[PDB]
């Protein structure tokens, strides 16, 4: 028989502080081990549990993971989730003499912003370079930010800094395009956006 | 502090055809050493696992993906007749016994199989400076840094101020986009954030710089266009404080 690992959600996003559960399931019951893993952008994979075929769970800090392996399953319980806990989440089973990975839960745990500010900035021209820049920053993480109608404006999604030493975190999305009909006020009209945003003078 | 798994090179650009060979050393102690692919049509696939100079178990890729394990536990795996679709992450593993013991990764070779290395190019970086309307109204500061026009995806971003790298205040896309998404040979972007105080931005001794470094073509690739060869290398900007 074949072996097939599947996971759900395939990616899912929830405000710090709530609990998450992740789920795998495998069609082949005859495993050694199931084990977990989270993989950040641009990086390997860390081991989190290693749950053998004998066990029936494993926890390590705020990660608990169950095993029921006549059903097939295994499911990750992470608690009061954090940032930090933004990843890809992989599920893998130890067949006789395979080796097989789900596809994987792509979580985002968004802060809560304490103190919404919402504003469109327009950043200083460089000398070296010919594109104009729009600063979308400072609005709460319900906020979703959408790709340009125009395929020579490019927008990114909202990213999430941390100040830590003034206790601030803030998202921003920037926009960008090297046309001359091309402006911030216009730069994020494909968004919703909140209608209290801040569009300062020029 | 030890070694964690290392592997070599960290990034390759080949053209079709070719052929390389990837190196693993494990963690000290680790005997089992395994191999897969991670590309992001199939996720990862388990290529093979060596244990004691021998392949104890093996996926399902053809045989021009290979391997072999040396007697101090160091693992290499080859791939012959190389193809677009080989551009992948191919990431090692250690571990003590792969039966009941966890399996530690290392970071992997970047490999990226092109066409024609005409098609490479390094990015260009460039840093815009704060709005002063953010400045009043938030007293704080964000820079942006731009990296764009590069292919392949074998950048690293990252920020210095007063030559110390930062982290606080730093947010850098996790992915770049492709400024043409239809392509395959589509040349990429990506953007980056710090924030400062209003304060530490007002201090014309402050310096400021996005480095970006790019893997590129090796001394032994040909080149013969116009252009500077695309070799690896750091593409930087900068911009110092200012009081007004």
């Amino acid at each position: 028989m074949k072996q097939e690992v599947t996971q759900i959600p395939a990616a899912l996003s929830v405000p710090e502080g709530e609990n998450l559960v992740l789920n795998c399931s495998f069609t082949d019951s005859a495993i050694y081990n199931l084990q977990w893993f989270r993989q950040d952008p641009g990086k390997g994979l860390t081991s989190l549990l290693l749950i053998q075929s004998s066990q029936r769970e494993q926890t390590s800090g705020r990660l608990n993971a169950s095993l029921d392996k006549s059903s097939g399953r295994s499911t990750l319980y992470i608690a009061a989730s954090q940032p930090g806990d933004s990843a890809t989440y992989l599920c893998a089973v130890t067949n006789f003499n395979k080796f097989y990975f789900g596809s994987g839960t792509k979580l985002n745990v968004k802060p809560n912003i304490q103190n919404p500010d919402p504003a469109v900035y327009q950043l200083r021209d460089s000398k070296s370079s010919d594109k104009s820049v729009c600063l979308f920053t400072d609005f709460d993480s319900q906020t979703n930010v959408s790709q340009s109608k125009d395929s020579d404006v490019y927008i990114t999604d909202k990213c999430v800094l941390d100040m830590r030493s003034m206790d601030f975190k803030s998202n921003s999305a920037v926009a960008w395009s090297n046309k001359s009909d091309f402006a911030c006020a216009n730069a994020f009209n494909n968004s919703i956006i909140p209608e209290d945003t801040f569009f300062p003078s020029p | 502090m030890k070694a964690g798994v290392t592997q070599t090179p960290r990034y390759l650009i080949k053209t079709r055809g070719q052929q390389v060979t990837l190196s693993c050393s494990p963690i000290s102690g680790h005997r089992s050493v395994s191999w897969y692919q991670q590309t992001p049509g199939q996720g990862l696939q388990f290529l093979f696992e060596y244990f004691s100079e021998t392949q104890r178990n093996k996926g399902n890729f053809p045989g021009r993906f290979s391997g072999r394990q040396f007697s101090n536990s160091r693992s290499e795996m080859n791939v012959s007749t190389l193809e677009l679709g080989d551009s992948a992450l191919y990431l090692c593993a250690s571990s003590f016994d792969s039966g009941n013991s966890p399996l530690h990764f290392g970071n992997g070779t970047r490999l990226t199989v092109t066409e024609d290395l005409n098609k490479v190019f390094p990015p260009e970086v460039a840093v815009f400076e704060p709005s002063e309307a953010e400045i009043s109204h938030t007293q704080k500061a964000t820079l942006v840094c731009l990296a764009t026009g590069f292919f392949p995806d074998h950048v690293e971003l990252s920020w210095w101020v007063n030559g110390k790298e930062v982290h606080s205040g730093v947010c850098t896309d996790p992915q770049p986009l492709k400024e043409q998404p239809a392509l395959n040979d589509s040349r990429y972007s990506l953007s980056s954030r710090l924030r400062v105080s209003a304060t530490f931005w007002q201090n014309p001794r402050n310096h400021f710089r996005c480095q970006v470094q790019f893997y590129g073509l090796s001394e032994n690739d040909e080149w013969t266009q116009d252009r500077a060869k695309p070799v690896t290398q750091i593409v930087s900007a900068e911009a110092w404080g200012r009081a007004d």
